[PDB]
């Protein structure tokens, strides 16, 4: 019945070093209903043009 | 389960049949008197079906009779001259038929039969479109029937015979018809965006009592009257949702962002307000307190003519009927369910085959990090060049182009070959000449 | 059963192919029948209908070559023309990325025709910009002076001409004859003439009709139309007063509150747009716009669990997209729910109907991977984001960061140059290029890059220290 | 973290990596001794205890487990 | 007796996946990966006559069997654009004994997605034909005076004046005998008709024409009585012969572990609490869970 | 300070994590394994088709389209990314739909690419369809002695806005 002991002290930065930054995660914006309808009406014309 | 319409007794109702509004009715056509309603559905394919559902099962379908001509707008009201017992009205395109669903019992759950008797009929000169029913004027204990026509005319039957019939002034495409009892008025929505109310005795004497120019044409109009405090008239357009007063002006309105198909202002809760539920073409139900959404649910199908009724000791069950043939009683789902990955100790990740494939792909990756013959022949004579290309493996989407120089000009630039079987030769020939 | 009845019932149930299919028959059978005529007209015009309120794609010509705002340099805070770019990704010099793309989004405006042309076609609108913003019936054959007498025909005919054929001049002719037939007493014809004007270019001549229609009968439609007109004349504070007037008329309308919130977000004071989106929520609670906006704002202001709740709500309401599931993945990972994280990205990659959506999902998977460690997986994900969308500047920047982590300086320099060439409005590629240059030397390139960084994110900190050190080296 | 994640073999190999890669921190040795003694071995737990005592001193809670894994071994 | 088209089973045996006598395979597709269970393992999909089967194709033990009388929605999703070919995906929603599952099937190799079409087709054929393998009361069977036959059905014996020992006064009715099912209408208000399929019959004996149901339509004992018993025993023996010759090869009239827990459509929910009334909304609502409230579940 | 605040959602989530941490760990490791598998799969497929515009043998190419109207300016920004080593023999070949776009020179040599300079190599694409049709255009950069493209790029041509 022994519990493993954890260090109570973390790692602390002692100087700020210029590191190359990464771009940030990108939440894909949702669409409206008018926009979806417009895109689908734009692609349906293409489909009928190709299907003739 | 949250925001879903959890399932109750549900069924599919035929072989690619087709329904519309007015089809789904829900009342006591059996005249038991106990309160439990019974589903009634009639397609314009012909079959009239009546169910007494219990929470799939065989004995649920009371009857599935078939009439020859199509069926429009089954209704349940006091459509007989003598008694105060509910009778079932079936409106075929050129026919009216009042019936009576009498159920006799046997000494077993499935020994009980149901007989529909033709109480009376009515040959329809014009082609019927839809109808309404109510106690026209101030009569009580009677349910007269005002049927419309596809060409505008509205004909009124006083529950026995052809009372009269008057043409609607200025209508081309017949819209939804309803009858308000607190004002004794037939209210319709003409093709020209006008919600119009006519007093009954005015039409009986043949005009417009009042009009309101809503922005569109309405799909349905449902005058609801279980509240005697402040009367209102609901009008569901194809783009908006109005609740009008009794004088003729908008009490309030909602600018819906979806495409409604059906709505039903059912029993209310607060003082003065009226709960209502509308069905998208996006497979959803919305439950407003007259403007304000109180709940929303994902329906399985596109609801046509929803109803709310007490079915087998459960009050307020929502009965929906699609136009393809589905039908479903349902209750709201109010169970917020933890979003958490399922614990399936049985299902383990097969490390052997997956590691084989990953070793293959990683081998390709770490390895890469360290079919057709063309020939040209020029003639010895604007010299004509001929290019022959021959493949070993079968190839596809072949494009051959020639580039000489700016001054020299070719009589042919691009040549397109589609798929070619292996060991097949292709020759092209063009001519090059100086221009400049 | 019968032709006209079955066709009209197909129309009621929103079939819109069968209806026309029976009317075409019924019209070949009888050359004199106007019921089926206008029914087929309705079906045709409603297969393509889209409400004019949320169609605001000015494009490029309107943005520069058309001046309508009275004030040229109005006070900051009264014209349309939060989290810093160190947290929230950006699209222009400012204008952080929004939730709920709508086809009325302008999201900044270009300065010159050259800049608008030489940029990506979809960097100022939800759709690529445009310079200008048999047949059932031939418009040149019918005498609109005779259909105007019959309003039942005239209304559907105008809707056909306007929304199907897009003939604003003949539509306006018909609407003028109709309005003069009604003695200017029906608000609908006034609203339609106002719409004809508004998409002809005449805003004041449209505001006149919209005001005269509001005087007839208050409707949410006319309120939103005037809101569009006022926003076109660059007058936010007039549109807000008009919206509060409309809410005084309609006490709890959702579209009006949402328009107020849209105007407050265009003016970029989120502290009121959140309040108005919360009012929309108190009214609707399924509103995709308000839910998405409050969810994004909750995610980026280091509260990803509340954003995960707000997006699980949209998941509960049957919404099934690629955007929604990638958002759920980002939220689950950053809210520390590691069980439902990667399955959401898998559903996203499954649902993506594009090559840019797939690239964004792979970009976010690379972010997940680099948060897990194992920089090789993130390397592969960024390279796949590039392979899917070649003009993906964030993938270039992150892949260059990982390359310089490995050691390959020239690869990182080239990739950061490509990123800063694709998206100049971003600050990370410029800052990283300046940093690596200064690390090796080349203080001229370091200055030319750090100054563009300061031009992109002007309140940065490391950019200021870099510029100070550089200007100190120059003396 | 692996000891509490129903994965003791991975904890074994991780502790081996650590003790090979650690030189002047006895906490690793004491924790590996605790893992071993809890695994019912009590044999290599003495080896890790002796490795720790060869490495060695201030932490209040690494002192007690030092003496408790000593006396109970 | 017959469960292939009535249940949804997981980790099925190598024998129960085999085509039942009346069953018949239609289409197959290899490399169809299974999802909604993130095992990332391939398989093989089969669209049989009565059910859809999927076996792992590498560890064929783990598998899925979904009956057609237990599916609600089947949706095909064409996505995953130009980066590779247009690959499809199958979403099946199932509800067996009030438990909702959802399975997803991803076609890995984009070179053969046609399967996902035929399934839809046969599913319609499964639902448009239920008078072949199910028991129904009071349906719309009779024409003007004759029976409306199914596609693969012809009458054998045409008997008039056959009583029904389940009612009191509406008995005397015709008795139609066919190769797929046996029906009796009432000859007087001819909507009291019963259409029993041979599939649901368990044993036809006499106690009088007693017909028992096969534990699916319940213990529905049907009793009929005819004229002098010569034709009666004749009908009983011919009915038994037809029953056996049908059960030899069924028809079905279709023209042309913790595994469950990882496939729930709801998410960690296999349940539906007792639907009780709701004074707040006025609708029949599912019971609330020990402290929750409606206006607290609605807000965010 | 601006230290953030935590609501009931956070404590409920931490309680779920404290009571069901093992299942989360296991399922996240399984998901990570499957993600590595699928990422390696897609990387190998891209290497096969050679669809990466960034791929010893150092190069980097991306194609920008400019202009509305029937005539678009398509400029390929190509760059040698190496310490000091030029690339002598390379050539660019375009793949388009010959019924929608009229490329004058669909194949041309590239100059000697000096390490560090972005070479803009531009062409004039022209839409031929009278109806608006947007079709992809592929670009392959490849050696002159080899037949497998060194790298590739894609461009979705916008709508024509013709006359």
């Amino acid at each position: 019945m022994f519990r493993e002991v954890l260090p109570k002290q973390g790692q602390l930065y002692v100087e700020d070093i210029t590191t190359m930054v990464l771009c940030k995660p990108k939440l894909l914006p949702l669409k409206s209903l008018t926009l979806e309808k417009l895109e689908k009406m734009q692609q349906a014309a293409q489909d009928t043009i190709h299907q003739q | 389960s949250l925001f879903k319409a959890r399932d109750w007794w549900s069924t599919v109702l035929g072989d690619k049949e087709e329904f519309d509004q007015g089809c789904l009715c829900l009342a006591d056509v059996d005249n038991t008197g106990n309160g439990q309603d019974k589903i009634i559905v009639g397609s314009f394919m012909g079959y009239l079906r009546i169910f007494n559902p219990h929470p799939a099962q065989a004995e649920d379908l009371l009857l599935e009779v078939h009439l020859r001509d199509p069926i429009l707008q089954v209704e349940v009201g006091k459509f007989v001259s003598g008694t105060e017992m509910l009778h079932l009205a079936v409106l075929h395109s050129r026919k009216l038929c009042v019936y009576s669903v009498s159920g006799t019992l046997g000494n077993v759950e499935h020994g009980n039969q149901y007989q529909i008797k033709l109480m009376y009929e009515h040959n329809l000169q014009r082609t019927a479109c839809n109808m309404t029913y109510g106690s026209f004027g101030g009569v009580k204990g009677r349910d007269l029937i005002c049927i419309q026509s596809v060409d505008g005319m509205l004909m009124v039957f006083e529950q026995e015979s052809y009372a009269f019939g008057r043409f609607l002034p200025g209508s081309l495409l017949p819209g939804p018809l309803a009858y308000s009892s607190r004002t004794d008025s037939f209210i319709t929505v003409s093709s020209c965006h006008q919600v119009e109310s006519y007093k009954y005795q005015v039409l009986a004497f043949a005009v417009v009592d009042w009009t309101l120019n809503i922005g569109e044409q309405a799909i349905d109009i449902c005058i609801v009257s279980f509240i005697q405090s402040a009367s209102s008239v609901f009008v569901l357009g194809e783009r908006n949702f109005f609740c009008l007063k009794d004088n003729g002006q908008i009490q309030f309105m909602k600018k819906l962002d979806y495409s409604p198909s059906c709505f039903l202002p059912y029993c209310s809760v607060s003082e003065g307000t009226i709960n209502t539920l509308i069905g998208n073409h996006n497979n959803m139900l919305h439950i407003y307190q007259d403007v304000t959404l109180k709940w929303a649910t994902q329906l399985p199908h596109v609801p046509v003519a929803v109803r709310v009724g007490c079915l087998h000791d459960l009050k307020g069950v929502i009965v929906t009927l699609s136009d393809d043939g589905h039908l479903q009683c349902s209750y709201l789902g109010t169970d917020p369910s933890l979003f958490q990955a399922p614990k399936v100790e049985s299902r383990e990740l097969n490390y052997d085959e997956l590691d084989m494939e990953l070793k293959e792909l990683q081998k390709v990756i770490k390895n890469v990090n360290k079919d057709l013959k063309v020939s040209a022949m020029v003639s010895p004579n604007s010299v004509t060049v001929k290019v022959t290309l021959k493949n070993r493996v079968a190839l596809q989407k072949i494009k051959l182009s020639i580039y000489v120089q700016p001054p020299l000009v070719l009589t042919g630039d691009q040549f397109t070959f589609e798929f070619m079987a292996p060991e097949m030769t292709r020759t092209v020939g063009f001519s090059v000449y100086l221009k400049g | 059963m019968e032709p006209l009845l079955l066709a009209w019932s197909y129309f009621r149930r929103r079939r819109f192919q069968l209806c026309a299919d029976l009317c075409t028959q019924m019209l070949e059978k009888s050359p004199c029948d106007q019921a089926a005529w206008i029914l087929k007209a309705r079906a045709l015009t409603e297969m393509v209908y889209v409400d004019e309120i949320d169609v605001d794609e000015e494009g490029i010509a309107e943005m520069i070559l058309d001046e309508n705002a009275i004030a040229q340099v109005p006070r900051p805070g009264t014209s349309l023309k939060g989290p810093s770019p160190a947290v929230r990704p950006v699209t222009q010099a400012g204008r952080p990325i929004t939730g709920f793309l709508r086809p009325s989004t302008q999201s900044g405006r270009p300065g010159t025709i050259e800049q608008a042309i030489k940029t990506p076609r979809t960097a100022y609108t939800a759709r690529p910009i445009a310079s200008s913003s048999g047949p059932f019936i031939n418009l040149s054959r019918l005498n609109l002076a005779k259909y105007a007498q019959k309003p039942k025909l005239a209304k559907a005919l105008f809707e056909y001409i306007f929304h199907h054929e897009n003939d604003v001049k003949t539509a306006l002719d018909l609407a003028a004859l109709s309005t003069e037939h009604s003695q200017y007493k029906d608000w609908w014809w006034k609203v339609q003439i106002g719409k004809c004007y508004y998409r002809l270019g005449l805003y004041r001549e449209a505001e006149k009709q919209f005001k005269s229609a509001l005087k007839q009968q208050e409707m949410v439609d006319t309120f939103l139309y005037l809101a569009k007109v006022y926003i076109s004349l660059d007058q936010p504070l007039t549109a807000l007063n008009l919206f509060k007037q409309g809410l005084d008329k309609f006490p709890g309308e959702v579209t009006l509150l949402c328009g107020i919130a849209r105007i407050y977000e265009e003016m970029n004071n989120i502290s009121s747009a959140t309040e108005y989106y919360k009012e929309v929520l108190k009214q609707d609670n399924t509103h995709v716009e308000a839910i998405a906006c409050i969810g994004s704002n909750h995610f980026y202001t280091d509260q990803p669990e509340v954003a995960l709740r707000f997006y699980r709500r949209l998941l509960q309401m049957g919404v099934y997209n690629c955007q929604l599931f990638n958002n759920l993945g980002l939220c689950c990972f950053y809210a520390q729910q590691y069980d439902m994280t990667l399955t959401s990205f898998e559903r996203a990659l499954s649902l993506a109907e594009n090559e840019e959506e797939v690239a964004d999902v792979w970009y976010n998977l690379g972010h997940v991977a680099v948060g897990t460690g194992d920089t090789n997986l993130a390397h592969q994900c960024f390279r796949l984001a590039l392979v899917s969308n070649n003009q993906h500047a964030e993938a270039y920047n992150n892949l260059a960061v990982l390359e310089m982590r490995r050691g390959h300086v020239e690869q990182a320099k080239a990739l950061l140059q490509t990123a800063s060439s694709l998206a100049p409005h971003m600050y990370e590629p410029h800052f990283n290029f300046a940093t690596i240059s200064d690390k090796i030397g080349d203080l001229q390139r370091s200055y030319a890059a750090a100054k563009k960084s300061e031009a992109a994110f002007p309140d940065h900190v490391d950019t200021q220290h870099l510029i100070k050190q550089l200007e100190q080296h120059f003396a | 973290a692996l000891t509490n994640l129903e994965d003791s073999e991975n904890a074994k190999r991780a502790y081996e990596e650590a003790v090979r890669l650690d030189k002047c921190n006895p906490l690793v040795n004491l924790n590996y001794a605790v893992l071993l003694y809890n695994q019912g071995e009590k044999r290599d737990a003495l080896a890790q205890y002796q490795e720790m005592e060869k490495k060695v001193s201030s932490s209040l809670e690494f002192d007690p487990e030092m003496v408790e894994v000593a006396q109970k071994l | 007796a017959l469960w292939e088209d009535r249940d949804v089973r997981f980790d099925v045996s190598s024998q129960q996946m085999k085509t039942r006598p009346g069953e018949v395979l239609i289409d197959c597709l290899d490399s169809v990966e299974d999802t909604k269970g993130n095992n990332g393992d391939r398989g093989r999909l089969l669209v049989t006559n009565l059910r859809i089967v999927w076996h792992s194709l590498a560890l064929p033990r783990v598998n899925l069997s979904i009956g057609y009388n237990c599916i609600l929605n089947i949706t095909t999703r064409t996505a995953n654009s130009k980066l590779r070919g247009q690959t499809e995906a199958l979403y099946v929603l199932t509800k067996c004994n009030s438990t909702r599952f959802e399975f997803i099937f991803t076609n890995l190799v984009p070179g053969s997605p046609r399967l996902y079409t035929s399934l839809i087709a046969v599913h319609r054929a499964y639902e448009t034909s239920k008078m072949y393998r199910d028991f129904k009361l009071r349906s719309a069977l009779i024409q003007n005076k004759q029976l409306r036959l199914l596609p693969q059905e012809n009458v054998y014996n045409k008997i008039n004046g056959v009583w029904n020992l389940s009612s009191d006064q509406g008995n005397l009715g015709t008795f139609f005998i066919t190769n797929v099912r046996i029906v009796w209408h009432a000859n007087m208000n001819d909507s009291f008709n019963v259409s029993i399929p041979y599939l649901q019959i368990r044993s036809v004996k006499i106690r009088a024409l007693v017909i028992e149901s096969s534990q699916q339509s319940g213990g529905y004992v049907l009793g009929f009585k005819i004229d002098p018993v010569e034709k009666l025993q004749e009908s009983v023996k011919e009915i038994n012969s037809l029953h056996k010759v049908y059960s030899a090869n069924p028809i079905f009239g279709v023209d042309y572990t913790d595994a469950f827990v990882a496939y729930f459509a709801d998410g960690n929910k296999q349940q539906d609490r007792e639907p009780v009334f709701s004074e707040e909304l006025g609708l029949a609502i599912e019971k609330l869970k020990d402290g929750f409230t409606l206006q607290g579940l609605w807000e965010v | 300070l601006n230290v953030p605040r935590k609501t009931r959602l956070y404590v409920d989530q931490t309680l779920r994590e404290r009571e069901a941490g093992t299942a989360m760990h296991r399922t996240f490791q399984a998901d990570l394994y499957l993600l590595r598998l699928r990422a390696a799969r897609a990387y190998v497929q891209a290497l096969e088709s050679s669809l990466s515009p960034v791929s010893r043998e150092p190069l980097k190419l991306h194609a920008v389209v400019q202009g509305l109207g029937p005539t678009f300016k398509l400029t390929l920004h190509l760059q040698n990314t190496s310490t000091a080593r030029p690339i002598l023999g390379l050539v660019v070949c375009f793949l388009y739909n010959e019924v929608l776009y009229a490329l004058p020179r669909a194949f041309f040599k590239v100059p000697l690419l000096v390490p560090g300079l972005n070479y803009p190599l531009e062409t004039f694409v022209k839409s031929l369809s009278d109806k608006g049709i947007s079709d992809i255009i592929k670009v392959l950069v490849l050696r002159e002695g080899q037949s497998t493209p060194l790298l590739s790029a894609h461009i979705n041509m916008p709508m024509s806005e013709g006359l």
